C-alpha cells in the first residue's frame, strides 16, 4: 500500500512531484484512450462497410469468372494454376501514422514482368477471360484495402 | 516488413482460380511452394487445411494477407482464432453456395 | 461384441508398455545411484588423503 | 468367424503396442547407459 | 425502405429534370453518357449481387431445414450411428456412421465389415432403418477410417462426424440459428439494395433516355434542336391509337421522321 522510501523532506518533495506526474499521465492517457477509441469506431463502422462490400464483390467477381468459363467451354484452373511462376499483384507495407500510433496500413503494388494471363493459349472467351481478371483485379484491390483496415 | 509482400489464398477451388487469375501469389523457386495453396473444404482434411494455415501464418512466411474462404475458414475455426497476431491479416471472403455470415467472422468478433 | 475384446488387448498391452517403461527408467534412476556410489569411493579416497595431509 | 476376426485384431492391437513396450524399453535402457556417466561425472566434479 | 406503390417513378416522368449527381452540366456528352452507363452499371451489378447472396443464404437456410427435419442423411449424427456400433474411446478405433438408403446402406456395412481394416464385423450395427434413411455404424480400425469412409461413398454412402454424449446437438442447433440470421440479415441487405435500385436505376434510365433524346432531336432538326421535348402519357386503353395519332402527326418532319420513343415502365 506504500512504498519503502525512507521519510526525508527531499524525499517527500520527490514523491509529491512524482504524484503530480502520475496525475497529469493519467489524464493525458485517458484522453488519448478516448481519442483512441473514438478512432477505433470510425474504424469498425468502416469495417463492417467494408465487409458488406467484399460479399458484393466477391459475388459479382465469381459470376464474371464463371461467365468466362462458361463462354470459353472449360474452367480456367488449370491454367492459372500454371501461371503462377511470378506474382503481379504485391502489397507494400506502409507505418502510416495515425494518431499516436504507428499503425500499418498496406498499399496495393503491381509489376509488368508477370503480366501473363491464363487466356494465353485457351484460344476460346479471350474478353471474357480479360474482364474477369480486370474483376478480380478490382476485387484483390478491395481486400487489399480492407486487409490494411482490419490491421 | 519488406519480404511481407506477397497474398496467400486457402480458398475454395473456384475463389482460388480466380484470385490466382488475378495474380496474388507466385511459386516459390527454392521452396517449390506457391502462395495460391488450393484446397477443396470437402476434399483433403481438416488436419492438412490447419497445417497449411499454420504454415501461411507462421514459419516466417513472406505472406502479407491470408485469404481464407468462410466455408473453409469455419472447419479451422479454432486456429482462426488463435491466429490473434496483428500480421498476417486474415479475411473470410465469400464462396459459391456459401455467403460470408459476420459472426464467422474470428477479426471482427473482437469488437 | 468383438470390438471390446480388441480394445481390450490393445489396453492391456498398452499398461505393459508404461509399466515396462517406467521400469526401465526407474532402473536408470537405479543405475545413476549405482555409479554415483562408485564416485563416491573416489570421494572417500579424496577424503582419506584430505585427512593424511 | 466375426468373432475370430475381432480375436485376430485383439492379437494385433495388442502385438503393435507390445513392439512400443519393447521399444520404450529398449530407449530407456540406452539412457540407463548415458545416465551411468551423465550426472554422476557431475557429482565426481561437485565431489572434487 | 419505402414501399413500391410510394415510388415517385412516375412523378419523375412527370419533369425528367436532370441532376447534377447523374451527370455533369458541363461534361461532354459523351463523357456524361459513360459515366451514367458506368454508374448504371455498376448499381445493376450490386443489385445483381445482392440478389445472388440472398438465395445462396436461402439455400443455406433450406439445407438447414432439411438437416433439422430428422432425415438421418442430413440428421444429427448422434441418432445416426449408436454409441455402442460406434468406436469411441480407443485410440486404435474409429467409426464409420456412413448414411445411405436401404440397399445403399447395406452395400456400405458390407464394404466397411470387409474391406476396412480392422473391421470387426460383430460391432457392425445399424442405428437407423428407414428406406432412405438405413444409416448404420460400424467400429474399424482408427487408420481404416478414411479408407471406410471412401468406401461408402463409393458406395453412395455418406458418413458423418458421429459422437457420443457430446455437444454435436448443440453445436447443430447454434449453426442453425446462425444461419437463420445470416440469411435474415442477407434479405434485408438485398431488400433495402432493391428498394434503392429501383430509384436510382430508373433515375439514370431516364437520364440515359433524355441524353438520347436530345442527341436524336439535335441529329434530325439540326443544331440547335429548338425541340418541343414532350412526354405524352397515354392511357392503357388507347396506347395503339395514340401512337397511330402521333405517326400521323410527324409525317409533317419528312421508323418516323420525328424523334418519338416508346416507354413501358
Amino acid at each position: 500500500n506504500r512504498e519503502q522510501v525512507f521519510p526525508t523532506r527531499m524525499t517527500l518533495g520527490l514523491m509529491k512531484t512524482k504524484l503530480k506526474g502520475a496525475n497529469q499521465g493519467y489524464s493525458l492517457l485517458k484522453r488519448k484512450s478516448e481519442a483512441l477509441t473514438k478512432r477505433f469506431r470510425d474504424i469498425t463502422k468502416r469495417i463492417d462497410d467494408a465487409k458488406q462490400k467484399m460479399g458484393r464483390v466477391m459475388q459479382t467477381a465469381a459470376f464474371s469468372l464463371a461467365e468466362v468459363s462458361y463462354a470459353t467451354g472449360e474452367n480456367i484452373g488449370y491454367q492459372v494454376q500454371e501461371s503462377v511462376s511470378t506474382a503481379r499483384f504485391k502489397v507494400r507495407a506502409r507505418q502510416e501514422n495515425v494518431s499516436g500510433v504507428y499503425l500499418s496500413q498496406f498499399e496495393s503494388y503491381i509489376d509488368p514482368e508477370i503480366n501473363d494471363f491464363r487466356l494465353t493459349g485457351l484460344g476460346r472467351g479471350g474478353q471474357q477471360v480479360q474482364r474477369a481478371k480486370e474483376i478480380y483485379s478490382r476485387a484483390v484491390e478491395t481486400l487489399v484495402e480492407l486487409a490494411s483496415l482490419q490491421t | 516488413a519488406e519480404k511481407r509482400t506477397l497474398i496467400a489464398v486457402i480458398a475454395d477451388e473456384d475463389t482460388t482460380t480466380g484470385l490466382l487469375l488475378a495474380g496474388i501469389g507466385q511459386i516459390t523457386p527454392e521452396t517449390q511452394e506457391k502462395n495460391f495453396f488450393v484446397y477443396q473444404e470437402g476434399k483433403t482434411t481438416k488436419e492438412e487445411i490447419t497445417d497449411k494455415f499454420n504454415h501461411f501464418t507462421e514459419e516466417r512466411d513472406d505472406i502479407a494477407i491470408l485469404l481464407i474462404n468462410q466455408h473453409i475458414a469455419e472447419n479451422i475455426r479454432a486456429r482462426v482464432d488463435s491466429f490473434t497476431n496483428a500480421f498476417p491479416a486474415i479475411l473470410e471472403i465469400p464462396s459459391k453456395d456459401h455467403p460470408y455470415d459476420p459472426e464467422k467472422d474470428s477479426v471482427l468478433k473482437r469488437v | 461384441n468383438g470390438i471390446a475384446t480388441l480394445l481390450q488387448a490393445e489396453k492391456e498391452a498398452h499398461e505393459i508398455v508404461s509399466k515396462a517403461r517406467k521400469y526401465r527408467q526407474d532402473k536408470l534412476k537405479q543405475a545413476k545411484t549405482d555409479a554415483a556410489k562408485e564416485i563416491d569411493s573416489y570421494k572417500i579416497q579424496k577424503d582419506k588423503e584430505l585427512k593424511e595431509f | 468367424q466375426v468373432n475370430d476376426e475381432l480375436n485376430k485384431m485383439q492379437a494385433f492391437i495388442r502385438k503393435e503396442a507390445e513392439e512400443k513396450a519393447k521399444e520404450i524399453q529398449l530407449k530407456a535402457d540406452q539412457e540407463y547407459e548415458i545416465e551411468k556417466t551423465n550426472i554422476v561425472r557431475n557429482e565426481t566434479n561437485n565431489i572434487d | 425502405t419505402l414501399p413500391i406503390n410510394n415510388m415517385p417513378v412516375p412523378e419523375y416522368l412527370e419533369n425528367f429534370q436532370w441532376q447534377t449527381r447523374k451527370f455533369k452540366l458541363d461534361k461532354s456528352i459523351k463523357d456524361l453518357i459513360t459515366l451514367i452507363s458506368n454508374e448504371s452499371s455498376q448499381l445493376d451489378a450490386d443489385v445483381r449481387a445482392t440478389y445472388a447472396n440472398y438465395n445462396s443464404a436461402k439455400t443455406n437456410l433450406a439445407a438447414a431445414e432439411r438437416k433439422k427435419t430428422g432425415d438421418l442423411s442430413v440428421r444429427s449424427l448422434h441418432d445416426i450411428v449408436k454409441p455402442e456400433d460406434f468406436v469411441l474411446n480407443s485410440e486404435h478405433l474409429t467409426t464409420v456412421l456412413v448414411a445411405v438408403p436401404k440397399s445403399l446402406k447395406s452395400d456400405f456395412e458390407k464394404s466397411y465389415e470387409t474391406l476396412s481394416k480392422n473391421v470387426v464385423p460383430a460391432s457392425a450395427s445399424v442405428i437407423a432403418e428407414d428406406a432412405e434413411y438405413v444409416l448404420f455404424n460400424v467400429h474399424l480400425f482408427k487408420k481404416n477410417v478414411q479408407e471406410f469412409t471412401t468406401a461408402a461413398r463409393e458406395k453412395k454412402f455418406i458418413p458423418r462426424e458421429f459422437n457420443y454424449s457430446e455437444e454435436l446437438i448443440d453445436q447443430l442447433k447454434k449453426e442453425h440459428d446462425s444461419a437463420a440470421s445470416l440469411e435474415q440479415s442477407l434479405r434485408v441487405q438485398l431488400v433495402r439494395l432493391a428498394k434503392t435500385a429501383y430509384v436510382d436505376v430508373f433515375i439514370n434510365w431516364f437520364h440515359i433516355k433524355a441524353l438520347r433524346v436530345y442527341v436524336e432531336s439535335v441529329l434530325r432538326y439540326g443544331l440547335p434542336p429548338h425541340f418541343n421535348i414532350k412526354i405524352i402519357a397515354v392511357p392503357p386503353k388507347n396506347l395503339s391509337k395514340c401512337k397511330s395519332e402521333l405517326i400521323d402527326a410527324f409525317g409533317f418532319l419528312g421508323y418516323e421522321p420525328f424523334v418519338m420513343y416508346i416507354i413501358n415502365l
